[PDB]
DNA sequence: GGTCGGCGCCCGAACAGGGACTG
DNA sequence: CAGTCCCTGTTCGGGCGCCG
């Protein structure tokens, strides 16, 4: 008996038409049981071929979870409804969320099933369940309520959500609560003990309205990865050539970098392994460049109207570096991950974990998901990435192949 | 007109476009008799109805012969309709494969008849399916009909039938959960572990269920005894094989012939292990006419003779056993070619296949092996829903060396080494640290955009030097040539310094094959060396002898 | 014959993007 | 400087095979 919020695509654009990729057996059995249940509770209903739209679907298991979770790849639909959840019903981003000692994420996707969807918009939430060995044709469905993973769901449910959170936000005013997709980010400066208690108070505060998760973050302990130069006491020709190449590349970020006095040590046609003593004018140009790399870049600041971009570099030995930026060489944030799950044995698992960690950080700091430049081939990625995904959102990505130049982000 | 017991799929046109209005083709007197005989029969059965001048639409129509029968099939040229109809989302996501079937006690195969003619068309859409039947006289106005069922030739007919067919089978499958029903268009593979007595009961029960919706299961197409003919295969209680394949034996081969040849060889590679189409596809490159006779090369005639010798021997596949693991083993056939066999017990292949794509100008055996594994993984997940364990002709240490040092993310699922030559290995390793006591070569190369002339050479720490003039070249080819020179005129251990990111990006990828002869010559020199160290320095920064050799190769 | 849909392969062309050099 | 230009990869459209 709830009124439906009218939604429309952006002008001059059709619905998504993306083919369903092949799914494993354990995934298809999990989707069948869920979909049959959701059909029995009226959340979804079967459709036919007259609907030309489709969206991929697969299942996941969150970190340390045994139950499967239905996940829909609405990245294409979200691009084609972008004007709705940004202009009319936007959600403000608290700049204090990233300053809290502890932030916890809560899957609140089950609440969106309580609100019906607009009848004219249900045609675009269509998806197909494949069968093993193509035994049966595609079993198609469409959503009859607010779908999980659609950007328009938290915007429609926003008015309902604020009213549920008001009695708890009043009793706890210093607590910051942000909502992105199917997740709810609750950050507080309280001690780790009474923080988790306040989470359970909320959890029961949401159970009484008709709605459980737990993943802790500590944004105050988030560090950045600067550009560092080696501290050698004896320098060879090769060492100085690598140093100049790195300093030359870093000059695109820190204009104050100079390699004039160091290049003078590379005048003769000398053997690479030959030891070169550092002149007095060069030892000062090296120390001055070390101080410039300590300084922050001039004129870097986040623009809300620009898309985030993230690049990842495989550094070997379980090391991965990343940089987030909107304009080239204006890095809003750099970093490095090490010893993630699958280190020293699996690179797709590490790359999947790194993307999730990076995206999570981008949501806490700016409330946006970056578009990734992944160092992997497309086919390698499109084969395995679903086997290691543990998150309810899916960022955008593209595939690059840049050979290592001169180790700028890792020693 | 009566109401059809099946629910009708609502179909619209694309917004803004009207129905088709195309004139009829002139038809041969033998096809007009076949059309009027079938039109008058389908109008009696309520499948086409007469229309008057109030229907301004029209579309051509013709008829082709049925295979191994005197009956004719009616087809409509809906090419102008299909353009303006709405888009459909097809529900056929692929083709079933016998390797995915499980051993069942009883098996039954049936095929309903005149499938599309047993499913109605949308009422509000029948007006756009108007066509004319030209009489034996050109002056006769002709008879105009409109379809009441799914017209053979319309783009929505297969999509609508598959979805309507699944809806009729759901109540049976919901009551009979242990019955496996493979539905492909009008063909139903039915199998169960029930005893052969209660099997035939459930079959008849299905034949009556379907009958309640206007789907007839003729006993002519009923199959109760093995072998069963399903989807181009021969199903036996313990094994399966493809329907006999016939290759043309043309004395003069045209392009179109090779295309039909290649197509059947690809179809045979699923259970016929070792089929190669490298040299036969090399005949289709750069050719423009299917009507162009083409002579067979010595390598292509040999490849054809080998493939004909594999098709003489009988091969068979087995069925899938979920209790035992899935295994896939790959071999290095030829340069750029790979084959594999998927099995659960040794020499009892579920299916075979081949991978031969060349991706890139520069590649190695390790890259192609990784691409093959991924192709097998996806194909396996389609058919069995799981990734097989892999037996690979690459040393464990060889692969560990590669993926750990490569800059891209790369990974291979659970696998084990199998010692089946030729083994995949890395043909050379670039050192990570400069070599002590090895001559250091500072190379560079440049060219002119207009003259297409350039130089390439080097300067060493021992005073050695060379510069070579080059004609009809580019900036990139010279920078590669400079590295080739340093490799030629150096000892077994050499340090090489360049300012070419292009050249360094190619060599660090450790390629063993390339489309460029200059790269293959560089590779050949790299294999002869014992230690090679490559390094990059920024150009125009007055670095070492790289600025001295930049000034020699400047023009 | 010169209908439709699905999948697979093989080739060329057309398109795309990233460098480096030059007007 | 923005414009080509040299190279490499991707996407698509066009054949054939197989199935209904």
């Amino acid at each position: 008996p709830i009124e439906t919020v009218p939604v429309k695509l952006k002008p001059g654009m059709d619905g998504p038409k993306v083919k369903q990729w092949p799914l494993t057996e354990e995934k298809i059995k999990a989707l069948v049981e869920i979909c049959t249940e959701m059909e029995k509770e009226g959340k979804i209903s079967k459709i036919g071929p007259e609907n030309p739209y489709n969206t991929p679907v697969f299942a996941i298991k969150k970190k340390d979870s045994t139950k499967w979770r239905k996940l829909v790849d609405f990245r294409e639909l979200n691009k084609r409804t972008q004007d709705f959840w940004e202009v009319q019903l936007g959600i403000p981003h608290p700049a204090g969320l990233k300053k809290k000692k502890s932030v916890t994420v809560l899957d609140v996707g089950d609440a969106y099933f309580s609100v019906p969807l607009d009848e004219d918009f249900r045609k675009y939430t269509a998806f197909t369940i494949p069968s093993i060995n193509n035994e049966t044709p595609g079993i198609r469905y469409q959503y009859n309520v607010l779908p999980q993973g659609w950007k328009g769901s938290p915007a429609i449910f926003q008015s309902s959500m604020t009213k549920i959170l008001e009695p708890f936000k009043k009793q706890n005013p210093d607590i910051v609560i942000y909502q992105y997709m199917d997740d709810l980010y609750v950050g507080s400066d309280l001690e780790i003990g009474q923080h988790r208690t306040k989470i359970e108070e909320l959890r029961q505060h949401l159970l009484r309205w008709g709605l459980w998760m737990g993943y802790e973050l500590h944004p105050d302990k988030w560090t950045v990865q600067p550009i560092v130069l080696p501290e050698k006491d004896s320098w060879t020709v090769n060492d100085i050539q690598k140093l100049v190449g790195k300093l030359n590349w870093a000059s695109q970020i820190y204009p104050g970098i100079k390699v004039r006095q160091l290049s003078k040590l590379l005048r003769g046609t000398k053997a690479l392994t030959e030891v070169i003593p550092l002149t007095e004018e060069a030892e000062l140009e090296l120390a001055e460049n070390r101080e410039i790399l300590k300084e922050p870049v001039h004129g870097v600041y986040y623009d809300p109207s620009k898309d985030l971009i993230a690049e990842i570099q495989k550094q070997g030995q379980g090391q991965w570096t990343y940089q987030i930026y909107q304009e080239p060489f204006k890095n809003l944030k750099t970093g490095k991950y090490a010893r993630m799950r699958g280190a020293h044995t699996n690179d797709v698992k590490q790359l999947t974990e790194a993307v999730q960690k990076i995206t999570t950080e981008s949501i806490v700091i700016w409330g946006k998901t970056p578009k990734f430049k992944l160092p992997i081939q497309k086919e390698t990625w499109e084969t395995w990435w679903t086997e290691y995904w543990q998150a309810t959102w899916i960022p955008e990505w593209e595939f690059v192949n840049t050979p290592p130049l001169v180790k700028l982000w890792y020693q | 007109v009566p109401i059809s017991p099946i629910e009708t799929v609502p179909v619209k046109l694309k917004p803004g476009m009207d129905g088709p209005k195309v004139k009829q083709w002139p038809l041969t007197e033998e096809k007009i008799k076949a059309l009027v005989e079938i039109c008058t029969e389908m109008e009696k059965e309520g499948k086409i109805s007469k229309i008057g001048p109030e229907n301004p639409y029209n579309t051509p129509v013709f008829a082709i012969k049925k295979k191994d029968s005197t009956k004719w099939r009616k087809l409509v040229d809906f090419r102008e309709l299909n353009k303006r109809t709405q888009d459909f989302w097809e529900v056929q996501l692929g083709i079933p494969h016998p390797a995915g079937l499980k051993k069942k006690k009883s098996v039954t195969v049936l095929d309903v008849g005149d499938a599309y003619f047993s499913v109605p068309l949308d009422e509000d859409f029948r007006k756009y399916t108007a066509f004319t039947i030209p009489s034996i006289n050109n002056e006769t106005p002709g008879i105009r009909y409109q379809y009441n069922v799914l017209p053979q030739g319309w783009k929505g007919s297969p999509a609508i039938f598959q979805s309507s067919m699944t809806k009729i089978l759901e109540p049976f499958k919901k009551q009979n959960p242990d019955i496996v029903i493979y539905q492909y268009m009008d063909d139903l593979y039915v199998g169960s572990d029930l005893e052969i007595g209660q099997h035939r009961t459930k079959i008849e029960e299905l034949r009556q269920h379907l009958l309640r919706w206007g789907l007839t299961t003729p006993d002519k197409k009923h199959q109760k005894e093995p072998p069963f003919l399903w989807m181009g295969y021969e199903l036996h209680p313990d094994k399966w094989t493809v329907q006999p394949i016939v290759l043309p034996e043309k004395d003069s081969w045209t392009v179109n012939d090779i295309c039909k040849l290649v197509g059947k060889l690809n179809w045979a590679s699923q259970i016929y292990p070792g089929i190669k189409v490298r040299q036969l596809s090399k005949l289709l490159r750069g050719t423009k006419a299917l009507t162009e006779v083409i002579p067979l090369t010595e390598e292509a005639e040999l490849e054809l003779a080998e493939n004909r010798e594999i098709l003489k021997e009988p091969v068979h596949g087995v069925y899938y056993d979920p209790s035992k693991d899935l295994i896939a083993e790959i071999q290095k056939q030829g340069q750029g070619q790979w084959t594999y066999q998927i099995y659960q017990e040794p020499f009892k292949n579920l299916k075979t296949g081949k991978y031969a794509r060349m991706r890139g100008a520069h590649t190695n055996d390790v890259k192609q092996l990784t691409e093959a594994v991924q192709k097998i993984t996806t194909e396996s997940i389609v058919i069995w829903g799981k990734t097989p364990k892999f037996k690979l002709p690459i040393q464990k240490e060889t692969w560990e060396t590669w993926w750990t040092e490569y800059w891209q993310a790369t990974w291979i699922p659970e696998w084990e080494f199998v010692n089946t030559p030729p083994l995949v290995k890395l043909w050379y390793q670039l050192e990570k640290e400069p070599i002590v006591g090895a001559e250091t070569f500072y190379v560079d190369g440049a060219a002119n955009r207009e003259t297409k002339l350039g130089k390439a050479g080097y300067v060493t720490n021992k005073g050695r030097q060379k510069v070579v003039p080059l004609t009809n070249t580019t900036n990139q080819k010279t920078e590669l040539q400079a590295i080739y020179l340093a490799l030629q005129d150096s000892g077994l251990e050499v340090n090489i310094v360049t300012n070419s990111q292009y050249a360094l990006g190619i060599i660090q990828a450790q390629p063993d094959k390339s489309e460029s002869e200059l790269v293959n010559q560089i590779i050949e020199q790299l294999i002869k060396k014992e230690k090679v160290y490559l390094a990059w320095v920024p150009a125009h920064k007055g670095i070492g002898g790289n600025e001295q050799v930049d000034k020699l190769v400047s023009a």
